């Protein structure tokens, strides 16, 4: 796919790795072995070689550079790189899209309305941040009984 | 106020030429090292006395050769320096959108984005504004005295730290 | 090849084309469409002299106002056609 | 009634032929567009029941399908065989130029009629066996529009399935339907 | 009546100011006092006719250079190894140094070399001494020349044409389609088929021989029979060495497509079979609308007729045509945004496809080429917006256009603001969070854990064109899809073996980087776009003021009641755009200069590696480039890159002197200003000389401009040096 | 005059800033030529910091 070889049969990938724990190697030789800025330098090895162990099993693409490369068009082969976290991505964002707006029609039937936004009534955003789970079936739902949107004649337009 | 908003400029020209002067001075006349029989090698060999007289040297003996070890300090302990010159490079050009534009411009264009908060009835009651005309120099000079700080700030302790 | 066959009938197919078959659906589109209008009046009307629309050159002698305009544009469309046609042809 | 218990709308009453009350996206909402739409399916239909004939019988003679019949205007020779028969004036010149002659006389003919019903259906002429002086008309028309519409679907499926599958024709996707119809399906298009 | 005389009442200003505006206001006619529509189309037509003169009086200055101190005959010679001279240098302020150092290209003293790609234009058109440039010299002068009695001409009672004849739009789009766009590409065809071919062939085809010399071995013959394959039948083999007769065919208009394998450019018989093409459709596409004899088309009726039944676009088009005809802003808007769109379609396609002969090796040649016409084209775009916030202000009739369209752009026009300012957000967070976030991964000693995006779609694209590079083989790449078959006897012999070369520029190998710099470039112009339609559609009012029609188009503020109206106007709307579209072309001419100055040298590893995070961007192109650039002249000596060294400096004094205007605003100059008058007229023996001009701080918007227009030549100047230097120093 | 003393009106007003926006009557002058002679108060200020604006009735409609 797109002219880029898997990275668990890249040649440059592995020369990557190779010059990593290379670099960290030499970075292990001026200190005693058991000290404890030794045992950083051979946690980050462990690191290292944990990610590029995780790289090539997912089944990443590695290119020319010997990097992995993300194909974002909605291969089959390649969901996890943006579909499978975009659509968890999107489940978050969206619930912080919907416990922010759901704050807001509860504060605006309020005493003082500008008072519950500098100071948030965390039981009032407590309890819709806990309704923010299920909000696909919420804002569609608000969107399908016309909830969601507001009517062009109650809102406010600048004049032409 | 806005003449201590200009004064701010005018301290980083002059503080930022003063330590220039400072860095070039004693990297070129002074920091150095000494071997044996006497002899002073200092960490740019005595072209202070012939490149900091033109803009030209100044951009490239100091501005440029001794940039020569900020940016590519990646993949090294002073990366943390290159990441903070480019992040000053970008406070200072983020300085550049509050300095030049005025206040009028962003309260319609947060009209706008307030119409699409009124559209899906995500509407604050407290109203969203644009930054005051002093407000929006303030923050343009934090911006610009914080990014062109820290951009000296970072060359100055990767280029010495480097070569020290 | 065959220029002088391929040229004429591709002409006459569409100067048939212009006199009895569009000649309704280009009349109609001339008294629909009008004369060009700026701001509700002709351009000659407004005051353009080289805007006037000739009368005389348009003045046919055809039945169905058929005229030598329309033969200088249906025959123009036979000519296109004919060398789209002999261009192909001879390849 | 294209769905038992769905409200027809208002612009369609039931007493137009086919009035089934299929129209989910309002395309026929405006009044004049509807009566665009309503000479529009008929043609379109009508050169479809032309279509599925001529698609099929010449299939089903062995003189090749509706593709490989239509590929020698491309080549610099092919001669146009007919039946079988080459015909001398099978020229893609001469034959695009009688059918941009004929049929551009023949629709020229059809858009002049101000009448929005003869531009339906003339008569007169065109009804030569008289049946449409009879005693049946309205089942008739329905007859037309249910035979139509299978025939404009049926050429939608003529289409894509020599998209789907070139160098094959409809009676031979008959025929290898024909053979194993649980495996050789839409599914094939659907699911490569 | 002082200066200026056009509006009564700057005369009576009695400070700087007057001095200043009457500049900046000498070309708005329509806003002059005791002003007609008379007046107005006949200057604006002598104005045409002047800029006309302008333009050829420069071309003539262009080539009279060319032929008096540049080497064209010894660049004919040999195109490789001469740098293209422009001008001669007589600078009283040169030492020795100086003149032995930009003596170039074998002159007999210091000169330029040009830059222009005008030796490789010309060369590649048919002109090959120096007589022959000077004889287009001669021509263009007294074609200018003939502009500029025209424009007396037109201005004089006799022959001052109506405006009813300017606002003619069928008869101007007839004579422009048939004439300016069809007879002068057909005129064009006539050079490129008599002379240029001829001239890529050794044959001299001049005037004395133009009745001669016969472009074909069959000449007019085929043409008029029908059989036009015999201007198809032998073209131009790949053992053809341009100029010369060996290795070269008879044909005169060939379709190979691709590229002329020795000068890497396109072929003259396929610019001359394209420019019989764009000739034969722009004549039948000009007789489209309806002038003086029955037929055509009425362009208000076309408007009226192309309404939606629907309603979703209102009334459509009607009132448009009266709209467009009796606004000259909006004519001028969609000049200028046809013109933006063109002069990078210009840019896009001289790079890629070379149009020619020997301007692909020349690297920085080309850089110039592109540079320009990206900036000339993000100025022009600009002006389009500009203008279509001034038509809403000044020309647009809310009456006139009444649910139209037009009328229907203001009332959901919070819908695009709002929805430009969203695209925009999306594509600055996820840009430089992409490019932070692969900053901070090179930082921390980590190359494989940046987020690197291959950008299928346009290698898909690309793929789609005939590259087999990236392997997705779905059509000209792959050789069972129609289009293939349809074209692999036609242009892709050609057009294959031009794509699939890994040195030329025509589409190029495209990685993470160049993803994440499209996304750069779609930041810049979504932003750009989000200021300049916010602009032209909060034009004629919004919701802090809703009066800005009233005020004017370029108006400085409304004060600082209802919390602060600074840039409130849609002229400091396009003030904050030609940041950002100096941003946005810095951004696309970085890209493009750093895909080439790697390209060019070979190692395109080195932008595939590093131009996925800005410390590559830094380092490796603002950085390493300027290696040479800066070190033009040094306490040792000086190059011939000095000159450049200079502008560049030059442009960072300019750039920041722009600062100076567009943070320190006018207050602190006025009280500084009287004391500095205070000052003057209490000195002895200076108190004497007097100022007619009260002396003013400069005004509101003067000061937003003229920092516009320093940090505009500042950056022109900075990366016109930069981009001339770092590649004709270096050259690869 | 007016509409009513303590109702809720929507401003057809183009110019002002709460155009389409819910405002509580709080004074209506009935003095014959008062050209806007009902007073509005509205929830959210304007840029000026204001509540408070003077509408003709027919600048206003009851929602
Ligand atoms: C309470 C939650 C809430 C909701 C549901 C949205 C939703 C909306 N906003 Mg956003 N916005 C909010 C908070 C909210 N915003 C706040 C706190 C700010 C100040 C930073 C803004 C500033 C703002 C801008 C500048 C823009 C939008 C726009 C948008 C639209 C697209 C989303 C977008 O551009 O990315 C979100 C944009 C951001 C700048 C991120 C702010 C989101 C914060 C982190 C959420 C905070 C909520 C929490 C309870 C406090 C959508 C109508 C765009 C528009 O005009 O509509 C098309 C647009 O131009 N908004
Ligand atoms: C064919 C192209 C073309 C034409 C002739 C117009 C025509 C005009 N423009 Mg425009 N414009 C265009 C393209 C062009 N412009 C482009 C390329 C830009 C982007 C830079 C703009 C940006 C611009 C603005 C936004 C303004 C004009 C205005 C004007 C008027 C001239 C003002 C004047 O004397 O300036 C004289 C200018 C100078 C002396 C400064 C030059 C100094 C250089 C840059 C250094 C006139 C109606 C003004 C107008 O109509 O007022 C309401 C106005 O405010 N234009
Ligand atoms: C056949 C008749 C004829 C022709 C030749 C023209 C010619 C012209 N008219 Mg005209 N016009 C005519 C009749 C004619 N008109 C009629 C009948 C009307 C009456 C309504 C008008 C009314 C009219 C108005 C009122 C105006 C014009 C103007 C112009 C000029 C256009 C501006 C210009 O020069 O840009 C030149 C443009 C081109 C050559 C087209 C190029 C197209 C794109 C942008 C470039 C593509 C070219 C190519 C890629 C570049 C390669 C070259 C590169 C190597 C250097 C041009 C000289 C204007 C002018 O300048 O007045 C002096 C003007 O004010 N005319
Ligand atoms: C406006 C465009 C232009 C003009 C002024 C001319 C002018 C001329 N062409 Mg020419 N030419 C052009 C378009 C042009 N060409 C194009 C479109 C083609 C490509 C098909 C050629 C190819 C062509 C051929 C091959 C020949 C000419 C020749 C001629 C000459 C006489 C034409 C004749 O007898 O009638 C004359 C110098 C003829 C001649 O005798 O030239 C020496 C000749 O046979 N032309
Ligand atoms: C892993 C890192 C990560 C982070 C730090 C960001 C950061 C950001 N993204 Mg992004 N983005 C990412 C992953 C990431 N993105 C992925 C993987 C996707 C692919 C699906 C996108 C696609 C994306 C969308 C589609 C949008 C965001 C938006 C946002 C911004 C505001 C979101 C918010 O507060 O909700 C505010 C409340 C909302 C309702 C907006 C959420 C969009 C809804 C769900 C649709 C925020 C700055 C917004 C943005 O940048 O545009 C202005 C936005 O519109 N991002
Ligand atoms: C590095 C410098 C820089 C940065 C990031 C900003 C920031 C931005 N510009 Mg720009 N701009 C700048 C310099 C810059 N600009 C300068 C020099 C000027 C010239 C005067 C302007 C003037 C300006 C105007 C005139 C407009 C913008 C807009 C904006 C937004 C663009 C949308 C976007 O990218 O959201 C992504 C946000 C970021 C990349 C900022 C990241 C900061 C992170 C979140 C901190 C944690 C964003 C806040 C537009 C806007 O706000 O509408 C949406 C707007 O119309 N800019
Ligand atoms: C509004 C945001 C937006 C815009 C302006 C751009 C702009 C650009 N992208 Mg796209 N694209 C985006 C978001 C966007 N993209 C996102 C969310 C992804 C997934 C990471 C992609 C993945 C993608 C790839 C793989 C490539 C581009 C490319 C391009 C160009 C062609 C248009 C295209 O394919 O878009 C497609 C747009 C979408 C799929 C999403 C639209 C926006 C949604 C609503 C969010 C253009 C420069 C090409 C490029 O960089 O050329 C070298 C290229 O091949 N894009
Ligand atoms: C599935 C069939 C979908 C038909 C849905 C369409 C439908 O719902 O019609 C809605 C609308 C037609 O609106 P008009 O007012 O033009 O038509 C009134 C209709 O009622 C038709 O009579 O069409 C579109 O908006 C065009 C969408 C296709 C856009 C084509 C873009 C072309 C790009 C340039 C090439
Ligand atoms: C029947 C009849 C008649 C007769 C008529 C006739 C005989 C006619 C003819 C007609 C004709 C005789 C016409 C023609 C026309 C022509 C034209 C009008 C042409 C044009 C051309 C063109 C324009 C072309 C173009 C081109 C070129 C030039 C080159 C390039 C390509 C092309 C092809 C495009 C009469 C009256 C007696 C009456 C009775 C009946
Ligand atoms: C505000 C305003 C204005 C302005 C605006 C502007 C300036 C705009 C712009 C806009 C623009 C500037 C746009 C552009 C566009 C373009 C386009 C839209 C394109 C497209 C293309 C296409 C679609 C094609 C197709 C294709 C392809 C893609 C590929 C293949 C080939 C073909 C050809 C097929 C004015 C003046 C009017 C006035 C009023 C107001
Ligand atoms: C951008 C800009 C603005 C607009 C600036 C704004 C609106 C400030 C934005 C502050 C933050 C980003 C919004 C408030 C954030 C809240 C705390 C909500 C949190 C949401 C996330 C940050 C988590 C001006 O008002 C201005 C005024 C005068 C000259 C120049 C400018 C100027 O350049
Ligand atoms: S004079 Fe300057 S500071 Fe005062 S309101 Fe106008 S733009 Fe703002």
């Amino acid at each position: 796919v797109a002219g880029l070889t898997p990275c668990k049969e890249s040649k440059g990938f592995a020369k990557r790795q190779k010059q990593e724990i290379k670099k960290l190697e030499g970075r292990l030789k001026l200190y005693a072995p058991d000290s404890a800025p030794a045992l950083a330098i051979n946690a980050t090895i462990e690191k290292t070689k944990r990610r590029f162990e995780f790289y090539g099993n997912q089944g990443l693409l590695c290119g020319t550079d010997g990097l992995p490369h993300l194909i974002v068009d909605g291969d089959q082969a390649h969901l996890g790189e943006f579909v499978y976290p975009g659509l968890v991505f999107l489940y978050i964002a969206g619930w912080i899209g919907w416990v922010g707006r759901a704050y807001l029609i509860d504060v605006r039937t309020s005493k003082k309305p500008t008072e519950k936004e500098i100071i948030i009534d965390v039981p009032l955003a407590l309890r819709i941040m806990s309704k923010g789970l299920t909000w696909p079936v919420a804002a569609i739902g608000e969107l399908r009984s016309g909830k969601l949107v507001e009517k062009s004649s109650n809102i406010t337009v600048s004049p032409r | 106020w806005d003449h201590v908003f200009l004064g701010l400029f005018w301290m980083y020209n002059a503080i930022s030429v003063v330590i220039f002067h400072f860095s070039w001075k004693m990297q070129s006349d002074v920091w150095g090292s000494i071997s044996d029989q006497g002899v002073v090698t200092h960490i740019t060999g005595g072209n202070f006395a012939q490149s900091s007289i033109t803009i030209n040297g100044w951009l490239r003996d100091f501005l440029w050769a001794q940039a020569s070890q900020v940016i590519q300090s990646y993949g090294s302990s002073l990366s943390a320096y290159g990441l903070l010159f480019l992040g000053a490079h970008f406070v200072w050009a983020f300085s550049l959108m509050f300095l030049f534009s005025g206040r009028g411009y962003w309260q319609e264009l947060i009209e706008s984005i307030v119409w699409a908060h009124n559209k899906l009835k995500v509407a604050p009651a407290i109203q969203p504004r644009a930054l005051s005309i002093v407000q929006g120099r303030a923050v343009g000079v934090a911006h610009y005295l914080l990014g062109g700080i820290a951009t000296t700030w970072a060359f100055f302790l990767a280029r010495i730290i480097s070569v020290g | 090849a065959n220029t002088a066959l391929t040229i004429t009938l591709s002409t006459g197919a569409l100067l048939f084309l212009g006199r009895f078959v569009f000649l309704p659906f280009q009349r109609d589109n001339v008294s629909r469409q009008g004369l060009p209008v700026q701001n509700g009046v002709t351009h000659f009307d407004a005051g353009d002299s080289r805007a006037q629309e000739v009368t005389s050159f348009l003045k046919t002698n055809d039945p169905a106002g058929f005229t030598i305009v329309d033969v200088l544009a249906w025959g123009a469309l036979g000519h296109a056609v004919g060398f789209f046609i002999l261009a192909t042809i001879n390849n | 009634e294209w769905l038992p218990g769905n409200p027809r709308p208002s612009y369609l009453d039931g007493s137009a032929p086919g009035d089934f009350g299929f129209d989910p996206l309002g395309l026929g909402e405006v009044p004049e567009n509807l009566e665009r739409f309503k000479e529009s399916e008929l043609i379109h239909a009508r050169w479809a029941m032309l279509a599925v004939p001529g698609v099929l019988i010449p299939e089903a003679l062995g003189y090749g399908n509706w593709v490989s019949a239509q590929k020698w205007a491309a080549t610099p020779g092919g001669q146009a065989t007919y039946l079988g028969n080459p015909v001398p004036w099978g020229n893609l010149p001469v034959i695009l130029a009688i059918e941009f002659l004929a049929i551009a006389f023949a629709e020229s003919q059809r858009n002049g009629e101000p009448d929005p019903e003869k531009r339906k259906y003339p008569g007169g002429a065109f009804d030569p066996l008289g049946f449409s002086k009879g005693a049946n008309l309205e089942e008739l028309k329905l007859k037309e529009i249910k035979n139509g519409r299978l025939a404009l679907v049926a050429f939608l499926g003529f289409a894509v399935q020599a998209i789907a599958y070139p160098g094959t024709g409809p009676l031979e996707n008959l025929k290898t339907h024909l053979a194993d119809p649980w495996h050789n399906t839409i599914a094939h298009v659907i699911i490569p | 009546s002082r200066f200026p005389k056009f509006s009564r009442g700057l005369s009576q200003d009695p400070t700087t100011r007057r001095i200043w505006f009457g500049i900046a206001t000498a070309h708005d006619f329509e806003s002059h006092d005791d002003m007609t529509e008379e007046r107005l189309y006949q200057k604006i037509f002598a104005s045409h006719f002047g800029q006309l003169a302008i333009i050829f009086l420069w071309t003539s200055g262009n080539l009279f250079h060319v032929a008096w101190q540049g080497n064209f005959e010894a660049w004919g010679q040999d195109p490789l190894h001469v740098r293209p001279i422009a001008h001669a240098i007589w600078d009283p302020h040169f030492g020795q140094p100086a003149v032995e150092a930009f003596t170039r290209g074998g002159a007999s003293g210091p000169v330029n070399i040009a830059y222009s790609g005008v030796y490789q234009w010309w060369y590649t058109i048919g002109l090959r001494t120096n007589q022959d440039l000077y004889g287009g010299s001669i021509f263009l002068l007294f074609v200018s020349a003939l502009f500029l009695i025209a424009g007396w001409l037109h201005l004089q009672p006799k022959w001052k044409p109506s405006v009813s004849w300017f606002k003619n739009a069928e008869s101007r789009l007839n004579h422009h389609l048939s004439g300016l766009f069809g007879v002068s590409s057909l005129a064009w065809t006539g050079h490129l088929v008599h002379v240029a071919i001829p001239e890529s062939r050794g044959e001299h085809v001049r005037w004395n021989n133009l009745l001669t010399a016969l472009p074909h071995p069959q000449g007019l013959g085929p043409f008029f029979a029908g059989q036009w394959n015999v201007y198809a039948q032998n073209p131009d083999s790949n053992s053809h060495l341009f100029g010369t007769s060996e290795g070269a065919g008879t044909a005169i208009l060939t379709f190979l497509g691709g590229f002329h394998p020795q000068t890497q450019s396109l072929w003259l018989t396929d610019m001359a079979h394209h420019h019989l093409a764009i000739a034969v459709i722009f004549i039948i596409a000009g007789h489209m609308y309806r002038t003086n004899f029955g037929i055509g088309h009425s362009m208000k009726e076309i408007l009226e007729a192309h309404t939606p039944p629907g309603g979703r676009l209102g009334r459509g088009h009607k009132g448009l045509y009266d709209t467009i005809n009796n606004s000259l802003h909006f004519q001028l808007g969609l000049a200028l945004a046809s013109l933006g769109v063109i002069t990078s379609l210009v840019a896009q396609h001289m790079y890629s496809l070379p149009p020619y002969a020997f301007l692909a090796q020349d690297f920085t040649t080309q850089a110039a080429l592109y540079t320009h016409h990206q900036y000339i084209a993000g100025f022009i775009m600009t002006g389009a917006f500009a203008h279509g916030a001034i038509f809403f202000i000044r020309d647009y009739n809310p009456e006139q256009n009444k649910d139209n369209v037009l009328a229907r752009m203001l009332e959901h026009k919070e819908a695009i603001i709002s929805h430009l300012s969203w695209a925009s957000l999306f594509l600055g967070f996820h840009t430089l969070g992409l490019y932070v976030h692969n900053d901070v991964m090179l930082a921390f000693g980590t190359p494989e854990k940046q987020i690197l995006i291959e950008p299928v779609f346009a290698q898909w694209i690309q793929s789609a064109h005939g590259k087999a590079l990236y392997g997705f083989d779905v059509l000209l790449s792959s050789a069972d899809s129609p289009a293939f078959n349809a074209g692999q006897t036609l242009w892709l012999p050609g057009w294959l073996d031009a794509i699939n070369n890994n040195s030329n520029s025509l589409f190029l190998t495209i990685g993470p980087g160049d993803f994440l710099v499209h996304h750069a470039i779609a930041l810049g112009l979504h932003t750009t776009t989000l200021i300049l339609v916010k602009g032209a559609l909060d034009a004629r009012g919004s919701k802090l003021m809703p009066d800005k029609k009233e005020f004017g188009y370029s108006f400085p503020c409304d004060g600082p009641g209802r919390g602060g109206t600074c840039d409130i106007s849609a002229w400091d709307a396009f003030y904050l755009a030609v940041f950002w579209m100096l941003n946005t072309i810095g951004w696309v001419t970085f890209y493009w200069h750093w895909k080439h100055i790697t390209l060019w040298q070979g190692n395109v590893a080195q932008f595939n590696e590093s131009s996925t995070y800005l410390m590559g961007w830094l380092r490796d192109y603002l950085w390493l480039n300027s290696s040479q650039l800066i070190n033009g002249y040094n306490p040792f000596g000086m190059n011939s890159l000095s000159v450049w060294a200079w502008m560049f400096l030059f442009g960072h004094l300019v750039w920041a002197t722009g600062f100076m205007f567009l943070i320190s605003w006018r207050g602190y100059w006025q009280e500084l200003i009287e004391t500095l008058a205070w000052a003057h007229e209490r000195t002895p023996l200076a108190n004497l000389v007097r100022w007619k001009d009260k002396p003013v701080a400069l005004s509101i918007v003067q000061a937003r401009l003229v920092g516009l227009a320093h940090f505009s030549v500042g950056y022109i100047f900075t990366y016109a040096a930069f981009l001339i230097a770092s590649t004709s120093g270096k050259f690869g | 005059i007016g509409p009513k003393r303590g109702s809720i009106v929507k401003v057809l007003r183009r110019e002002s800033y709460w155009f389409n926006d819910t405002g509580k009557v709080v004074a209506v002058d009935q003095a014959p030529g008062v050209r806007y002679p009902v007073v509005v108060r509205f929830d959210k200020v304007n840029y000026a910091g204001v509540s408070t604006n003077n509408y003709s009735p027919d600048e206003l409609e009851q929602s």
